[PDB]
């Protein structure tokens, strides 16, 4: 009934030293029934990464929508969109559906190509921007993620250390949620290289 | 000349040529006569045929139980205007339980025709109408012109050669107005009036069309052998 | 330029008068009404011998009790026929009865003057609407693009109309049989047609109370043509 | 309607769909084909609310057939599935949404690969090795999770499908009157007339 | 209760005649068969007005088709005009259960079940209405493809009678139609009050009732 | 909206815009249609003023409306796409509602109806296109060939040509086509269609396109070499 | 759809030999609060019609304006506005009846019960009712709200059927109406002592009486009533 | 009324020509020449900027070559403002197709769509047509490398090599002379520049008077790269081919 | 909440004879337990020898009758003063009713007259337009009290011929206008006794080839 918890899933993002990390589980279900263990929730448009939790049809729809908009942005502007600008675009796009919203919990992550400054941001289903320094959480196990991140996180972590922190934050939070898990992916992002790692986790 | 391309253009002398050309279509139409007394109102119309195989074009249209008209000019325009009257007569009945006054019926026709003379794209109506009726203030006869001008009269005639019938009625004014409680004599006067507009042809059984409305007489049309009595 | 709904100084609508000229260029169509039925006949007028003449549909069914023949810009007639068929069927739906031929004709003629700046110009086609109803019996109407319709005992429209109408003037009487009318349409068509009349370049049809509207077979018309030739050679 | 299954093997996609059409307390038909051929190498099975299912399927069919004629070209299964998803995703926020769940089984002639897509009425698309809609998956996914291997032969796929239908016939309360099975491969679409 | 089934000699259509408003019997003389044309029949179940209105409307659409196309409309096309129409009104509260039955050269004898939910089904046998289950019992146990027009007509008559007896919202009388290659043929109105005692005596059935 | 009456009558009872649309058809490349006993062939001229053309991707002159019906044309190329699109949509709509593909006559009647509508609608000009519509009705082995024109009139033809120098090829077809015995085979029908185009075309190289339509959705377009063999055989018999 | 706020109670009326009588108190209630004590709910139209309105007062004021506008509109291009083509009671009623039923059909009614009382051109008595549902009926006696339950019974004792109308004089009819108004004051919790009464006679025309009061009331017997059963003091 | 002032943009001449289309084509014949050449391993787009100035900022300037998506590009000849209206529409159409089918739009489908829009302005609406002719250079996995052209009439055709704008008659003759089917991109680059160098109305062909682009599978493995040449890169290729 | 519907009570009855037809109805109009009018005509002459009554919610009933009378007027205008046959009127009323299928005229409509062969005809409608020609039909409040009586006394249901004991039915002999009026009066007298919404007066409209005649009878006023 509650659209935000039919399919289930989670996303978490963190900042480190000259790097950002964004991660998500791979589960897609119909309430109790697990349907797919390859439903990725992180997408990217150039060097800007977007994670989306919530109702899966809207996750897919928005991805297609932001691909549409960022492709036109690039043709006209003759440059790739930046995280700060994309964040405003996501907010604008969501609020235009104020009284008929997409049931999602987006999370933007990336590094500004000009300033080199790491950037993360979260939103509610209708566009409110949460621009945190430390971390952003989203999904059915957001409470769990808040508790993991708030205790595990420390500022200025190196890429390979940040990987361990965000991976353990996601994994242990998902294991306390019935509608999350079934695999996980972690993106480690630096100014001009991105590494994608699939995590080994319990499949129940 | 340069000012007759559309209805939205006055001429340098203040004339509306498209309206005047619409008025010309009436003069080409077949003659029809209207006249009334204090009790009854009568329409007499000379119907026109295409040839000997064809029927004679109907000239008279019923609008309500107490009102109707005769036409001269573009028949389809008379159908549009008579349909409008039918609706207005009907609106008055359904909403106010009130038979539409003949004078008010004329005012509505005037205003409908007027809109077509002041706007771009449209055209004036190409027909003249003679409306007869019996309402709360007795018998009535109206003459409608597509310029918008509507005129209440004792008697009149419109169409080709209508001047002959109109002069006759102008002489007979004092006589036919007094024909009260005698429908057949009032029709006779109308048949005699329309006869002053005939040349070459005469009134035959499928040529003549008569209508009447009065105190205790609903608007009824007489055609065929029903008018042989008056030939 | 000038308005589409403009009156001429004589009090006629330019466009309506010009559409009448297009109808004069059309192929001949003849209708004859009798007490045994109404006959409708048309000149097909194929532009080339390779054109399959049976595909030329200038006579058309509106309902079981109403038929229609056309002359002029025949493409314009299609929407008029569609309206006529819809009006005929719709009335049956609303009133559980056949529609009067005059009322059908009136409904078609209401479209005529719905042009301005609605459609952009009048229809360039005249129709002969023939049918039967219980009230007024067998009827033939001539529907023009002016919105005017006259009832006729007999009528010819198209390129050979005034010559055919003069011939119908002499030949028609109130006691004609259906067979006599059929031959009469064939006779007058043969007179005004450029090419020699046969079953392939001319088409007959009739409407009777019993059998309704029927388009004649080429075999049936061919016999009536042969019957015509013999009776003309008989004196 | 009720049960629709799909399984993608080595060189083909197999769709199984129940034959029953129950309208209340009566089984009206026991030979209903709950599928439409969208293109020569693409088949879509469907299940949901009465009327909406067929109306939607035939609407999709018409659109794909229109595309085929216009371009003289067959769309890939992936392209067709994306078109279908968008229609359902559009539909879910309509005045009256299409209440239809579908499986799209196609053979991509360009890549020489079978492809199975599961899409629900919300417009939720997933590519799968095997899929189901409604209560079917609750019984069948455990068997498939167990006996399925990606290099299976069409005959092995049919045997595994029989195992699924047998389990459904044993444990499901509703009598779905067996299934119509259809295979989609490089040579096109064909129906297994004995199952 | 209304049924229709395909067989060797074409189609049999049989319906009851009762109409109710709650427990109140509004009419026992209802015409639940619609003669769309000389080859098409329409059965009516559910809302009286909805069925009547839209099936006579269907006949107007079928007539317009054969005027435009100079050819008899197919049973498939006729049924789909009705199903597409009611589908536009889906949710508004129409209540219809109908069988569109007919014969054409290209199709042969054909029956389509059309429904206010938008359901359109082709099939050999259909029973629709509150007493459909009672009619199905008799039909399924006695149906064959090789039935004589006489025997098929009786089976349809008997299957309605079965439902008229048990179903409280069915009864009145039985209307029979037989659809062939040359069109449909009406086979009379049969009052259940007389038919029941006749069948009971001749057939030896209905031994639970006393007469 | 733009409501201007562009197609209107003139004093002599002519609609000049419709007649000028025919002049656009007269300018268009020649198209020919010939129906045999069990087939219809559509021949089309390709003007050789345009070389360096990519014949793979260039819009072909003959277009499939459905799997069993085809449409060729003469006149404005851009205008033809609009009619073809509408026709293709109507073909799928007919299948969807009637559960049966369109008859060749029905599809023609639709396309002709669209063309007519553009001759008495405000703000639009007529289509500068005449079409040849050919195919076989569903479950029918009788060949069908229809023609349409800007005015909206349509009719069936045993054989017909449209476009530039169509007067000449119609002259040829009128003396060479026998109704009592039409081209009995595919070969004879294609040969007669190529012969008719050779009266007008110039070179028999890439200037002639041929498309053969047979019953039961059997439509194929002949290649350059296949057509070139007909061109070779025709002239070798002519040298006598 | 709304709910009535400021309301008017019973409107009572009856026919007599030469015309009709209509009456209605001058109160505008706001629920149980008797908020407005000077409200005129009888609205004359010309010199031959009186429209009595109960129910929502804001809607009454709207209807009052429609009628005022109706008179204005009827005078336009009408030389016989004060003669043969003057507004009749039957015209005014049918107009209101049309409006009432149209408004109910849009699910936005005028929350009223109206009685149009008047005399026609030919001297015939006119008395007809219409309400928020567009329901119409005529009778020798008509009353709204509580008047339907208490006034009609009393007025029907005077004119029980059509044949009793010529036998009923204006003095007898007015007496019955005034008595009915007293009874309603005794028994309607939303009535006032002050009321207006209108007579439309075919001979003497329209007589409109304002500031009438209920008088000759019986209360003395109240002194003898003690307790609710057993109490003696 | 207003009829008096109506030019009637969508009518036939007595000869059966569309006045406004013919006059729009006359307008385009004065525009800077644009050339497209298709090779087996890529496509070349070359175009001449019209009588420029020394004070024009060339590196940020774009009047001829535009990007529709990553696979398709266009060369413009005519009114630049008109072209940008259509270009933005085309860009949107490609994105709509990508969103619907999750595949890049086939070149012809995009070309047909724009050509249909142009057609509409010649048949209805009473508006003037777009005074623009395009050369479409694109790639998809069905037909591979494709060259098309569209003009104000809305008619489009496919080409191996083609020119639009000024001196197309002279340009098309020169292309027809030196073009061969087994030609490669580097050879096509040379042919394009040589053709412009001979057909130009200017005294000499220089880097500041040119826009240049290539669509190559010369991208690392099975994929396509668009290259809009920079002013310095156009200057280098002019020296390489031996024109300056 | 606003309830756009109401119940004005009443009861109507149509009986088709061999060459005549009657349409009767009581003259009482009510709401809840109050009488609005003891004489409020419910059955109307609509012209063309057709009589009509729309029983139930009077506002919808008056609206429908008014609209049908209007349809008769326009039928004359549009079709050359042709007489509207009873079968054609019935079909026209179906379309009037079904035109408001999703906001119905809350009425049970009955019309009576003569068919085109001169025989008596009665047509019955439900609120949403379903209709059927009948020999006998009561409508409204006390329809359930009257119809069984009419099944018995007009169609001779459950009646057999003495001596045969259930074997031979009572033959369906035709009824005269005087016989029908007796059955109508007894039907309304009986309905008045046991139904509180029925009483005051009975008005009957009789239709023959000669035209439409009226008869009025008193009913109990309690
Ligand atoms: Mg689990
Ligand atoms: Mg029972
Ligand atoms: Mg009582």
């Amino acid at each position: 009934s509650d659209p935000s918890s039919i399919n289930g899933g989670i996303v978490v993002a963190m900042t480190g030293k000259d790097c950002v990390a964004i991660a998500c589980d791979l589960r897609l279900g119909s309430q109790s029934l697990g349907v797919s263990n390859k439903f990725e929730k992180i997408f990217h448009y150039g060097h800007v990464f977007l994670g989306i939790t919530g109702l899966a049809t809207d996750v897919t729809t928005l991805n297609e929508m932001f691909r549409y908009k960022t492709n036109l942005y690039k043709l006209k502007e003759e440059r790739a969109i930046e995280p700060e600008t994309f964040t405003q675009l996501v907010s604008s796009s969501l609020y235009e559906r104020r009284f008929g919203p997409y049931f999602v919990g987006p999370v933007v992550a990336g590094i500004n190509s000009k300033s080199g400054k790491p950037f993360i941001a979260g939103f509610d289903l209708i566009g409110c921007i949460d621009e945190a320094k430390d971390f952003i959480v989203s999904g059915t196990a957001s409470d769990q993620l808040f508790g993991m991140c708030e205790s595990l996180y420390e500022p200025n972590l190196e890429p390979e250390d940040l990987f361990e922190t965000i991976s353990q934050a996601l994994l242990n939070a998902a294991d306390r949620d019935a509608l999350s898990g079934w695999g996980a992916v972690v993106y480690i992002i630096k100014k001009d290289e991105v590494v994608k790692r699939y995590l080994k986790m319990r499949q129940d | 000349n340069n000012y007759d391309g559309d209805t939205v253009t006055f001429s340098p002398t203040g004339r509306l040529f498209q309206v005047e050309y619409a008025l010309e279509a009436i003069k080409q139409g077949s003659v029809t006569v209207g006249l009334r007394s204090n009790t009854h109102a009568v329409l007499v119309a000379l119907k026109r045929n295409a040839d000997e195989l064809s029927s004679y074009q109907k000239k008279i249209i019923k609008c309500d139980e107490h009102m109707g008209l005769s036409l001269a000019g573009l028949a389809p325009d008379a159908r549009v205007l008579s349909n409008y009257l039918r609706q207005q007569c009907n609106y008055s009945s359904l909403v106010f339980n009130r038979k539409l006054a003949v004078e008010r019926a004329g005012h509505l026709l005037c205003d409908k025709a007027q809109k077509n003379t002041q706007s771009y794209g449209g055209r004036p109506y190409g027909v003249g109408l003679l409306i007869i009726g019996y309402d709360k203030s007795g018998a009535h006869l109206l003459e409608f012109q597509p310029s918008g001008n509507v005129t209440e009269l004792y008697g009149t005639a419109i169409g080709a050669r209508s001047q002959g019938a109109k002069t006759y009625l102008e002489r007979t004014l004092d006589t036919f107005i007094k024909i009260d409680g005698n429908p057949d004599e009032l029709i006779k006067a109308g048949v005699e009036a329309i006869s002053q507009s005939l040349r070459d042809e005469s009134l035959t059984v499928d040529n003549l069309s008569i209508a009447i409305v009065g105190k205790d007489t609903p608007f009824t049309i007489y055609d065929g052998e029903a008018v042989a009595k008056y030939i | 330029d000038r308005g589409v709904s403009t009156f001429s100084p004589e009090g006629r609508l330019f466009q309506v008068e010009y559409s009448l000229e297009a109808i004069k260029l059309g192929s001949t169509a003849i209708g004859i009404a009798t007490k045994e039925g109404v006959v409708l006949g048309v000149e097909k007028r194929a532009t080339s011998p390779l054109l399959e003449s049976d595909s030329i549909e200038k006579i058309v069914e509106i309902d079981r009790h109403i038929g229609c023949a056309m002359s002029g810009l025949t493409a314009d007639a299609r929407s008029m026929i569609e309206h006529a068929r819809t009006a005929a069927v719709t009335h049956n739906l609303y009133y559980d009865e056949d529609i009067n031929v005059e009322s059908l004709t009136q409904s078609v003629c209401d479209l005529a003057l719905r042009f301005g700046e609605l459609m952009s110009r009048p229809f360039g086609v005249a129709l002969l609407i023939a049918g039967h109803d219980a009230d007024d019996g067998y009827q033939l109407f001539h529907a023009e693009p002016s919105g005017t319709f006259y009832r006729y005992n007999a009528k010819a429209i198209g390129s050979g109309s005034e010559g055919a109408q003069a011939e119908l003037l002499n030949e028609w009487h109130s006691s004609l049989t259906l067979k006599e009318a059929e031959l009469l349409v064939l006779k007058i068509l043969k007179q005004v047609m450029e090419e020699k009349l046969d079953e392939n370049n001319a088409q007959l049809s009739c409407i009777t109370k019993q059998d309704g509207f029927k388009i004649y077979d080429n075999e049936k018309t061919a016999e009536l043509i042969k019957e015509l030739k013999e009776k003309e050679a008989a004196e | 309607m009720d049960i629709i299954l799909g399984i993608r093997v080595q060189d083909s996609v197999i769709l199984a769909s129940s034959k029953a059409v129950t309208r209340g307390i009566s089984v009206l038909k026991d030979s209903d084909d709950k599928t439409r051929q969208l293109s020569p190498h693409t088949l879509m099975s469907f299940a949901g609310e009465a009327g909406d299912t067929v109306q939607f399927a035939e609407y999709i069919q018409a659109n794909i057939q229109l595309y085929s004629i216009r371009e003289d070209y067959e769309l890939s299964p992936q392209a067709v599935s994306s078109f279908v998803r968008q229609e359902l995703a559009k539909s879910i926020r309509s005045r009256r949404p299409y209440q239809v769940n579908v499986l799209i089984g196609g053979y991509d002639k360009k890549k020489n690969k079978p492809e199975l897509y599961q899409i629900d009425y919300l417009g939720t698309k997933v590519e799968l090795p095997y899929g189901a809609h409604g209560y079917s998956g609750f019984y069948t996914f455990s068997l498939l999770d167990h006996h399925y291997r990606p290099d299976m032969t069409t005959e092995e796929g049919l045997d595994l499908l029989k195992l699924c239908v047998q389990e459904l016939e044993k444990r499901m309360p509703m009598d779905f009157k067996g299934v119509i099975v259809k295979i989609v491969d490089k040579d096109g679409i064909r129906q297994v007339d004995d199952f | 209760t209304m049924l229709a089934f395909r067989f060797q000699g074409g189609i049999i259509v049989a319906v009851d005649s009762r109409a109710t408003a709650g427990n109140w019997v509004a009419s026992q003389t209802v015409k639940k068969v619609i003669e769309i044309n000389p080859f098409l029949l329409g059965t009516m179940a559910g809302g009286a007005a909805d069925c009547q209105f839209w099936e006579t409307w269907l006949g107007s659409q079928c007539r317009l088709h054969e005027l435009r196309e100079k050819e008899r409309i197919s049973v498939a096309a006729a049924s789909k005009i009705l199903s597409n129409l009611v589908y536009q009104y889906k949710g508004a509260g129409l209540s219809m259960g109908t069988m569109i039955c007919g014969y054409t050269r290209k199709e042969g004898p054909t029956i389509y079940y059309v429904d206010s939910d938008g359901t359109r089904l082709k099939g050999d046998i259909f029973c629709v209405g509150s007493g459909q289950t009672f009619a199905y019992g008799v039909l399924d146990s006695n149906y064959k493809w090789d039935l004589s027009v006489e025997d098929a007509l009786y089976l349809g008559k008997r299957s309605i009678l079965a439902a008229a007896h048990r179903d409280a919202y069915s009864g009145g009388s039985v209307n029979l139609y037989h659809v062939t290659e040359d069109g449909w043929i009406y086979h009379g109105n049969h009052d259940v009050g007389e038919l029941f005692w006749k069948v009971k005596e001749e057939e030896g059935s209905f031994n639970n009732v006393i007469g | 909206g733009y409501d201007r009456a562009l197609s209107i009558f003139s004093p002599d009872g002519h609609i000049f815009q419709v007649e000028y649309a025919l002049e656009a058809v007269k300018r268009g490349t020649c198209a020919v249609g010939v129906k045999g006993k069990n087939c219809v062939v559509l021949g089309c001229e390709r003007r050789s003023t345009l070389k360096l053309q990519d014949t793979r991707i260039t819009p072909s002159k003959v277009s499939k409306i459905d799997s069993h019906v085809v449409l060729s044309f003469s006149g404005l190329n851009a205008d033809s796409r609009i009619l073809i699109e509408k026709a293709r949509v109507e073909a799928q709509s007919h299948r969807l509602t009637l559960e049966d593909p369109v008859t060749v006559e029905y599809l023609t009647r639709y396309v002709a109806g669209v063309q007519q509508r553009y001759t008495q609608s405000g703000g639009v000009r007529p289509f500068g296109v005449s079409t040849l519509i050919a195919g076989f009705d569903p479950r029918d082995d009788e060949p069908k060939l229809y023609q349409t024109e800007p005015s909206g009139i349509y009719s069936s033809w045993s054989a017909q040509t449209i476009g530039r120098n169509s007067k000449t090829v119609r002259e040829f077809l009128e003396k060479n086509y026998d109704r009592k015995e039409p081209p009995a085979t595919v070969e004879e029908c294609v040969k007669l269609t190529v012969r008719s185009l050779l009266e007008v075309v110039q070179t028999g190289a890439k200037n002639i396109e041929i498309t053969v339509v047979k019953p039961d959705s059997d439509i194929v377009a002949l290649s350059s070499e296949e057509i070139n063999q007909y061109v070779t055989q025709i002239e070798q018999e002519k040298q006598e | 759809t709304q709910q009535p706020i400021v309301t008017g109670t019973s409107v009572i009326s009856m026919k007599y030999d030469n015309g009709v009588i209509i009456a209605a108190d001058n109160l505008g209630s706001y629920g149980s609060l008797l908020r407005f004590n000077g409200v005129e709910r009888l609205i004359p139209v010309g010199d031959n019609t009186v429209v009595g309105i109960s129910g929502d007062i804001s809607d009454m004021q709207h209807i009052e304006r429609l009628l005022k506008d109706l008179v204005t509109e009827n005078a336009y291009d009408n030389p016989l506005a004060d003669a043969e083509e003057a507004l009749e009671p039957s015209y005014i009623f049918e107009y209101l009846a049309t409006v009432m039923y149209q408004r109910r059909s849009k699910m936005n009614p005028l929350w009223n019960a109206i009685i149009v009382a008047g005399v026609q051109s030919n001297g015939d008595q006119f008395l007809r009712y219409v309400n928020l549902l567009g329901v119409t009926y005529s009778s020798p006696t008509l009353a709204t709200g509580f008047g339907a339950h208490m006034a009609n019974p009393l007025l029907r004792k005077v004119v029980d059927r059509e044949s009793d109308i010529p036998k009923t004089t204006v003095q007898v009819a007015e007496e019955a109406i005034v008595n009915a108004m007293r009874v309603l004051y005794y028994r309607d919790a939303r009535s006032s002592r002050n009321f207006s009464l209108a007579i439309i006679d075919k001979n003497t025309g329209l007589t409109f009486k304002k500031n009438l009061q209920v008088e000759n009331m019986k209360w003395d017997f109240a002194k003898d009533i003690k307790g609710y059963g057993t109490q003696k003091i | 009324g207003s009829r008096r002032y109506d030019s009637r943009t969508t009518i036939f001449s007595p000869e059966g020509r569309l006045y406004q289309v013919e006059y729009a084509l006359e307008s385009i014949s004065h525009a800077g020449t644009a050339i497209g050449i298709m090779a087996s391993d890529g496509i070349v787009l070359a175009a001449e900027r019209k009588v420029t100035s020394t004070l024009l900022e060339q590196d940020t300037s774009t009047e001829k070559l535009y990007k529709l998506n990553d696979k398709i590009a266009v060369a413009v000849a005519g009114l630049t403002a008109d072209a940008e209206i259509l270009i933005n529409t085309a860009r949107i159409h490609a994105q709509n197709y990508l969103k619907t089918y999750n595949e890049d739009i086939p070149v012809e489908i995009l070309v047909r769509r724009l050509s249909d829009i142009k057609q509409g302005y010649t048949q209805h609406g009473g508006l003037r047509p777009f005074g623009v002719s395009f050369i479409y250079a694109g790639y998809d996995d069905r037909y591979g490398y494709q060259l098309y052209t569209s003009n104000p009439s809305g008619n489009y055709t496919g080409w191996k090599a083609i020119s639009v704008g000024a001196n197309t008659s002279a340009a098309q003759t020169l292309l027809q002379m030196d073009y061969k089917d087994d030609m490669k991109v580097d050879d096509a680059i040379e042919l394009a520049l040589k053709t412009l160098s001979k057909t130009t109305d200017s005294s000499a062909l220089t880097y500041d008077r040119l826009e240049f682009a290539t669509i190559r599978k010369g991208a690392n493995d099975g994929e396509v790269y668009q290259k809009i040449f920079k002013p310095q890169e156009i200057k280098d290729i002019l020296v390489k081919t031996g024109i300056t | 909440q606003f309830n756009p519907y109401g119940d004005n009570g009443g009861t109507i009855l149509g009986i088709a004879g061999e060459d005549f037809a009657v349409l009767a109805g009581d003259t009482r109009n009510i709401t809840d337990y109050s009488i609005n009018s003891r004489y409020e005509p419910k059955v109307f002459d609509c012209g063309d020898n057709i009589v009509m009554s729309a029983n139930g919610f009077a506002a919808d009933g008056d609206a429908l009758v008014k609209r049908f009378k209007n349809s008769v007027k326009w039928y004359h205008f549009d079709h050359n003063d042709k007489k509207l046959s009873i079968n054609s009127a019935a079909r026209n009323i179906q379309h009037l009713l079904y035109g408001k299928r999703f906001f119905p005229y809350y009425v049970h409509t009955i019309i009576a007259g003569l068919d085109e062969d001169g025989k008596g005809a009665v047509y019955s409608f439900d609120p949403v337009g379903s209709y059927e020609r009948e020999q006998c039909r009561a409508g409204g409040a006390a329809a359930s009290l009257i119809m069984p009586f009419l099944d018995n006394q007009v169609n001779f249901k459950n009646q057999y011929e003495p001596g045969t004991n259930g074997k031979v039915k009572k033959p369906l002999k035709y009824l005269s206008v005087e016989e029908v009026i007796k059955l109508v009066r007894d039907s309304f007298t009986s309905a008045t006794e046991r139904h509180i919404q029925v009483g005051d007066g009975l008005e009957i409209l009789i239709v023959t080839k000669d035209g439409v005649r009226k008869e009025f009878y008193e009913l109990k006023r309690d």
